[PDB]
């Protein structure tokens, strides 16, 4: 019941931002190789 | 047919203790974080040093042993 965008930690590339474009992140920073 | 404990720690940096082998599978591991804390595998994701765990694989397979600490990526998309 938290009305708030959570901000939240990308745990590849270690940066602080918001939850939506943390998952966005990883779409991104899990593409390796 | 075993249970082993590893530790997959969120970003709201709650640890989540499951009960799997490390040679079980990626799948499971994530169907028993919704088994302890209630959030379902779509809204949780498994990642540890950097590396996505991805389902058809396996703990031991990403170098995750037997009480090793991982990250835990909520989304909470379902609102
Ligand atoms: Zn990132």
């Amino acid at each position: 019941g938290s009305r708030q965008v959570t901000k939240v930690d990308c745990p590849v590339c270690g940066v602080n931002i918001p939850e939506s474009h943390i998952n966005k992140h990883l779409d991104s920073c899990l593409s390796r190789e | 047919g075993s249970h082993m404990q590893i530790f997959v720690k969120t970003l709201t940096g709650k640890t989540i203790t499951l009960e799997v082998e490390p040679s079980d599978t990626i799948e499971n591991v994530k169907a028993k974080i919704q088994d302890k804390e209630g959030i379902p595998p779509d809204q949780q994701r498994l990642i540890f040093a950097g590396k996505q765990l991805e389902d058809g694989r396996t703990l031991s397979d990403y170098n995750i042993q037997k009480e090793s600490t991982l990250h835990l990526v909520l989304r909470l998309r379902g609102g």
